[PDB]
DNA sequence: ATCGATGTATATATCTGACACGTGCCTGGAGACTAGGGAGTAATCCCCTTGGCGGTTAAAACGCGGGGGACAGCGCGTACGTGCGTTTAAGCGGTGCTAGAGCTGTCTACGACCAATTGAGCGGCCTCGGCACCGGGATTCTG
DNA sequence: CAGAATCCCGGTGCCGAGGCCGCTCAATTGGTCGTAGACAGCTCTAGCACCGCTTAAACGCACGTACGCGCTGTCCCCCGCGTTTTAACCGCCAAGGGGATTACTCCCTAGTCTCCAGGCACGTGTCAGATATATACATCGAT
């Protein structure tokens, strides 16, 4: 009954980047569609990568790496350092 | 009378055109051949209002983007008008 | 059924597709082979969309079924969900 | 003494070599490439006899594959002789 | 280094001929060259990444066969 | 450690399409590597099927789909009907 | 040396429903406890990858006779674009029905899981002939 | 119509394909039972059909000059042939860095009941964007 998708969480980073603007529902579309590719391509290398070394849990190793090969070399180095940052804060919750 | 000089109207256009987005094909002729062709596979068949506009960007798109490679391999030759061997030798090329 | 539309794809409209793609001048024999080439690729979508509606035992083609066959040849199409 | 016309050779070479199967890069000089490049991302790396092979039959498929695209824009230009332009129209329409 | 050297002429030639190609332009050669090393590039990055995932220091035929077929292309006869 | 491979399957076959030919080694491996790269493919398809339908068990209905989907028309149209000889007679047994 | 006929852009006031927001509510994320097996450690075996000495040649590098290809010019005729009147049917607005997508609801056919069993499979040693390498010969096709 | 280059008959001999033996652990038969999805029943979405008014678009047309194509012209970037000289080839021997396996053990995730609030529909309204009228001035064109 009740569907899910992500409108809610890309309103909030849109007010946090820019407050003063809205968003139409033909761009909110391409937003929602934007997330499930990449979570798919994520996800699926990533098992790949623990398969191949015979492991039967994947943890942030996996993701780090997955994320080195699929993003290009700027997009990667931003986003990991944020990953670590945010583990980080986490772990030392 | 007034007459303008050819290519004149043809940049015009192709100004105009790269600045709109609507689409260029018709709706309804459009879709009695998307049911002309499925009636092949299976009778009795229903199409959503949406499925045939989806068809119809992914066509559009795809001749688009076929005549801008066709484009490049035009000018290769040191001419101007395009013509069948061109879209030919891109498909060629491309691998299908 | 319809014996014949395909001819319903008009000259001008082949004409401004190429137009949006920057072509300036158009030989007369270019439009019988766009009809040829979009008729061969919308086979080949046509095929697979009936392929899963057939598989899901229904009688009504989704759009769904059209993005699934889009991106198994990898062109996934963005804005329809 | 007998001279042949140019081009009997080049036809001689070109039946010969589609007709054979061995490789054609020298594999001292291949691995030291492959051994000099890898230094850039890690030092002290170690690389199995396998592996170089792998490369060498990947890259000889790959450059084969090239010059087999590049020849038909080679000709749709009435010209023979293959040049740069070329090569960079068939890797601007593969879309690499 | 001079190592890029090591591709001497004769060998493209070889190639050239297995294409097909019938007269070559003298300029041609750099322009392989420089075509060959970006691809040797890009399969030996992802090579030496599976490489350092897994803690080794050796690289073997597998993670070759990994790299190629990321990139899409499938090689048969070295394992997998 | 011990490999295994689908060599002797492949030996077999021959023998039974050519009693007179043999095979080196390098075609062994080869065909023992195509094989698996085709059940791969096939398995790959039959995953994302079963999850759109919101099915949990794959059965014959996925792989026949999945082959219809795969591999062009006339070969589709053999294999098909060996798979179904071949099932009618295993439930037959 | 030029100017005016055309087309684009921009400036202002009006309407109307798309999007932001407020009210409502329900199902799925957090708290808390437990079991164990998956992962992380050092020690050990052992084999194969990194390097050198030797030497004799398969292959690369150097000149050049001269060719047939890549490049440009002038020439010119007919394919295509531009401007117009007639008329088609898509577009739009509205009415009626129902095929069939979708959902709740019922229950049993199918599968996962445990255990003992055992032979089809892989590990290593043997051997012998299709293949491979060589020579000397007959035959081809280019020129 | 000469003859460089080619294809291949026939001899020696080798090491890989085929074949066998050894022995283990992946695959089999049997029993248990919990639940995924096959099925019936019911509902109401939106897809299919039908009609009339309007004019943007389409067809069919006239026509003239810009582009596609052709020969005459050429000059030099390369193909083929020979000598130098080489560093790539095999072949034999070094040797300890690293991969593969074993046994130990601890901390990590999966799995479970409890419970209460974040975010998923419905409703509302108002001002952002779609629209009509006027004109500054740039560009294209023939003289």
């Amino acid at each position: 009954s009740r569907k899910e998708s992500y409108s809610i969480y890309v309103y909030k980073v849109l007010k946090q980047v820019h407050p003063d603007t809205g968003i139409s529902s033909k761009a909110m579309g391409i937003m929602n569609s934007f997330v499930n590719d990449i979570f798919e391509r994520i996800a699926g290398e990533a098992s790949r990568l623990a398969h191949y070394n015979k492991r039967s849990t994947i943890t942030s190793r996996e993701i780090q790496t997955a994320v080195r090969l699929l993003l290009p070399g700027e997009l990667a180095k931003h986003a990991v350092s944020e990953g670590t940052k945010a583990v980080t804060k986490y772990t030392s919750a | 009378p007034h007459r303008y000089r050819p290519g004149t109207v043809a940049l015009r256009e192709i100004r105009r055109y790269q600045k709109s987005t609507e689409l260029l094909i018709r709706k309804l002729p459009f879709q009695r051949l998307v049911r002309e062709i499925a009636q092949d596979f299976k009778t009795d068949l229903r199409f959503q209002s949406s499925a045939v506009m989806a068809l119809q960007e992914a066509c559009e798109a795809y001749l688009v983007g076929l005549f801008e490679d066709t484009n490049l391999c035009a000018i290769h030759a040191k001419r101007v008008t395009i013509m069948p061997k061109d879209i030919q030798l891109a498909r060629r090329i491309r691998g299908e | 059924v319809l014996r014949d539309n395909i001819q319903g794809i008009t000259k001008p409209a082949i004409r401004r597709l190429a137009r949006r793609g920057g072509v300036k001048r158009i030989s007369g024999l270019i439009y019988e082979e766009t009809r040829g080439v979009l008729k061969v690729f919308l086979e080949n979508v046509i095929r697979d969309a009936v392929t899963y509606t057939e598989h899901a035992k229904r009688k009504t083609v989704t759009a769904m079924d059209v993005v699934y066959a889009l991106k198994r040849q990898g062109r996934t199409l963005y804005g329809f969900g």
